[PDB]
């Protein structure tokens, strides 16, 4: 079988006027390749592109954006100097080439790229679960746990549940975006909430072990650091309840 | 003249139901590809269709139906039985031969599509949950509510999240009840 | 007018 | 397989001397495509030579047109040299309007 | 009566001299009228009769695009039948396609062609019913077998009895002037002794549209084609064609021959007979 088109990183965050590369590969041995980057109402404007190994030219957005080709399995998106406007969900793509003219684009993963002013208003996640209502059990024979990450800046988390040890996925929602606590503000930090639902008897059993668990990516280590709270970089923050009567 | 419009922004439909997404291309070049793509909240990019220009009018594949119409220059996306699994955003595209021969491609801004589930027995209900850490800090939980029902100063309200049931989540910092009107 | 270009290749 | 070129050398009008006309030469049932085709003024190549374009028959034979304006003089000699793959060295047919 | 038009499409391999040439050409009848080349500056589809220059730049355009489209196709095509023959890539090899359509007097659509050639030899062919595949040999069987698959019978087929016919009709309208009159043969006879008891005789044919003629010899008002001849028909280079017939005659006996010319701008037959 075959990977398809692989990008990373998923996650990255840089102070205005970093740099990074973002990577693409393709194992299909395709001849076009391209840069995309969607943004909500504005949906897919193509950044570069590339028809074949040695060949990039510009799309309707190469503005502050440049890449290269050297090799036909790889697409390099460089940022030389990152703006805030650069904060978007950034998509590879690849395509057969004449061959087969009818063939759509394979898309990859994407990454998320967040560009702020200062590395200051990156936070990682508080992760509190609360606990089964008393009514909920002795009216649906029920008990939906609740979980809560707040204050996290980017908006680049995992959630997962996790019982007894294994990560589970039944009974289990999770909002499907982050909200913002500040929407009014462009550097407003965000909130997550997940519930998972279990009959009364498996909360109520104490030998159960219930943990809400956030996979936050922050910075780098390479990043420099200069106060007095933890560096903010990608780490998991959790939270923990065990079974009650 | 290359344009690709879906002029549906939001459009919901309840579960096991019919629903048609609208695709209006516009171009003068006559040997040109239609596409429909699939993105899950997961984020991915999914191929689902092409038509070609020669192609017939109705194409079928699984629950999937589109509907291609040269006069109206239409490509419209119909789902039969439409499962929660369908609730996703949903690009229309052409590819035309770009100046060097290449196909190259324009899309459509994408439709969000929300399948929300039918609750035989609404039991609709609000309850206080209690932070395990004793930190005295709570949450309301507004559940087994109508799928009908969909409401949101200082007291962030999620959105629905569908697990069958209904369910949405409110906190602040100083009510449950008050909430959610 | 000519042809589409062939949708697959040989 | 290689088929070998066909040659014809004649005159766009009725050939009369001192009269503006122009010189052709037909190369064609051969392959492949990469021919090298002269006309020539008493043994010398003529510089002033154009040519349709590439085109084939039902059986997938090429043919080409080569012409250049010409006046014949009663005296000058012309003539059209083909060279291709299948030809131990070039083909030289001299134009004979009395055909 | 019966028009037609044709596409003629030729790629060559250059292995180390850089991409492959390709080569397009446009006839309407027997009347060319636009051309592409790979290595032309221009690097667009170009006019060669009168009656297409009036196409706006949009119809350049997309003929442009479409066609480079299909150059690329037949730059892939060369790898793969070089990989399905595995043949090395030090050689130069060819594809030809040629396709296009024909109209009776009536304007409507009587058949369509798309045949493809490696090397100068039939490899795929569509059939006279335009939705099967003819394969020359296993090579075209892997093709056919996809071609099968992707439909792509249909999306010729859909050219051959749509756009083909669409704008033959125009063209043949557009260019009237040229394309529906004709040019009948001015003809005359030729006679070289070759021995002392046998002589030629040569009927010609000159400034004739379109290219069909039919030239043969009678002896005494019966046909004959015993020690007769005929030339490919070959073109004068301003849109007419040239044709003669020879027959061997004994010497003295050259007024029993008669030579007969048919083409389409003639109501009667013409006749000649040697004229000392």
């Amino acid at each position: 079988m075959n990977a398809g088109v692989t990008q990373t990183p998923k996650f990255r965050v840089l102070k205005t006027g970093q740099s990074m590369t973002l990577l693409c590969a393709q194992d299909m041995n395709h001849e076009y390749m391209y840069w995309y980057r969607q943004d909500p109402g504005m949906g897919l404007r193509l950044i570069h592109y590339s028809v074949g190994e040695g060949t990039t030219a510009k799309g309707e957005v190469p503005d502050g954006y440049n890449v290269s080709r050297l090799k036909k399995q790889n697409f390099l998106l460089g940022l030389e100097s990152a703006a805030p406007s650069q904060t978007s969900v950034y998509f590879c793509a690849s395509k057969v080439g004449p061959g087969q003219h009818n063939s759509p684009l394979h898309f990859g993963n994407g990454t998320r790229l967040t560009v702020t002013e200062d590395l200051n208003k990156v936070f990682p996640p508080e992760v509190a679960v609360f606990e089964p209502s008393e009514a909920e059990i002795s009216h649906t024979q029920k008990a939906t746990l609740v979980c809560l990450a707040t204050g996290f800046y980017p908006d680049h988390v995992e959630l997962s549940w996790w019982v007894n040890g294994k990560e589970v996925h039944s009974g289990v929602c999770t909002d499907p975006q982050p909200l913002k606590e500040q929407p009014a503000l462009n550097d407003s930090r965000y909130a997550l909430s997940s519930r998972l639902r279990v009959s009364a008897t498996f909360w109520q059993d104490p030998r159960n072990h219930f943990r809400c668990q956030v996979q936050f990516y922050g910075l780098s280590e390479n990043d420099e650091w200069t106060q007095d709270r933890a560096k903010p970089v990608t780490q998991i923050v959790s939270a923990e309840a065990w079974g009650r009567a | 003249a290359q344009k690709v419009t879906q002029a549906q922004t939001e459009i919901s439909v309840v579960e096991k139901e019919d629903v048609t997404l609208d695709c209006v291309y516009e171009t003068r070049d006559t040997a040109y590809y239609l596409f429909w793509y699939k993105q899950p909240p997961s984020g991915e990019l999914v191929f689902l269709i092409r038509q070609p220009w020669w192609g017939e009018q109705n194409e079928i594949s699984g629950r999937y139906s589109w509907n291609f119409q040269k006069s109206t220059s239409s490509f419209n996306f119909t789902i039969t039985a439409s499962q929660v699994v369908d609730s996703a955003v949903y690009f229309c595209a052409m590819s035309v031969p770009s100046g060097d021969g290449s196909y190259q491609f324009t899309f459509g801004k994408g439709t969000k599509l929300s399948v929300i589930p039918n609750i035989q027995n609404p039991d609709p209900a609000v309850y206080q949950l209690r932070d395990s850490k004793s930190s005295d800090k709570s949450v309301c939980l507004f559940t087994d509510f109508d799928s009908q029902t969909n409401v949101s100063s200082d007291v962030y309200i999620t959105d629905k999240c569908v697990l069958k049931s209904n369910s949405a989540v409110a906190w602040s910092n100083k009510a449950c009840a008050n909430a959610f009107n | 007018v000519v042809v589409g270009a062939d949708g697959v290749g040989k | 397989i290689q088929r070998t070129p066909k040659i014809q050398v004649y005159s766009r009008h009725p050939a009369e001397n001192g009269k503006s006309n122009f010189l052709n030469c037909y190369v064609s049932g051969f392959h492949p495509s990469d021919i090298e085709v002269d006309l020539l003024k008493n043994g010398e190549r003529i510089e002033k030579v154009e040519h349709s374009d590439l085109s084939f028959s039902k059986d997938w034979s090429f043919y080409l047109l080569y012409y250049t304006e010409f006046t014949p003089t009663e005296k000058d000699e012309y003539a059209c040299r083909v060279n291709h793959v299948t030809l131990s060295q070039p083909k030289i047919v001299k134009w004979d309007r009395d055909m | 009566g019966s028009h037609s038009m044709r596409y003629f499409y030729t790629s060559v391999s250059r292995p180390g001299r850089g991409e492959p040439r390709f080569i397009a050409v446009g006839y309407v009848d027997d009347t060319q009228f636009v051309r592409f080349d790979s290595d032309a500056a221009s690097q667009r589809m170009e006019p060669r009769a009168p009656w297409i220059e009036q196409e706006g730049p949009e119809y350049w355009d997309q003929e442009t695009r479409n066609v480079k489209a299909q150059s690329q196709t037949d730059r892939v095509d060369l790898g793969t039948l070089r990989g399905y023959y595995n043949q090395s890539e030090d050689g130069s090899h060819t594809i030809q396609i040629m396709y296009g359509c024909d109209v009776g007097p009536d304007g409507r659509f009587l058949r369509g062609y798309r045949q493809d050639a490696y090397d100068g030899k039939d490899y795929i062919a569509l059939n006279e019913d335009l939705r099967s595949w003819t394969a020359a040999d296993m090579a075209a069987q892997i093709t056919k077998r996809k071609w099968e698959a992707a439909h792509a019978a249909e999306q010729q087929r859909a050219y051959l009895e749509g756009r083909c016919v669409e704008w033959l009709r125009r063209y043949l309208e557009n260019g009237k002037e040229t394309l529906q009159r004709t040019d009948p043969p001015k003809t005359h006879m030729t006679h070289h002794p070759i021995s002392d008891h046998e002589a030629t005789l040569r009927c010609w044919a000159l400034g004739f549209y379109p290219a069909e003629i039919t030239l043969t010899w009678q002896r005494d008002g019966e046909d004959q084609t015993q020690d007769t001849e005929l030339v490919e028909t070959r073109p004068a280079g301003d849109g007419t064609f040239q044709k003669w017939a020879a027959v061997v005659v004994p010497s003295g006996e050259e007024q029993r021959y008669t030579c007969h010319v048919q083409h389409e701008g003639l109501p009667k037959p013409l006749t000649l007979r040697w004229e000392p």
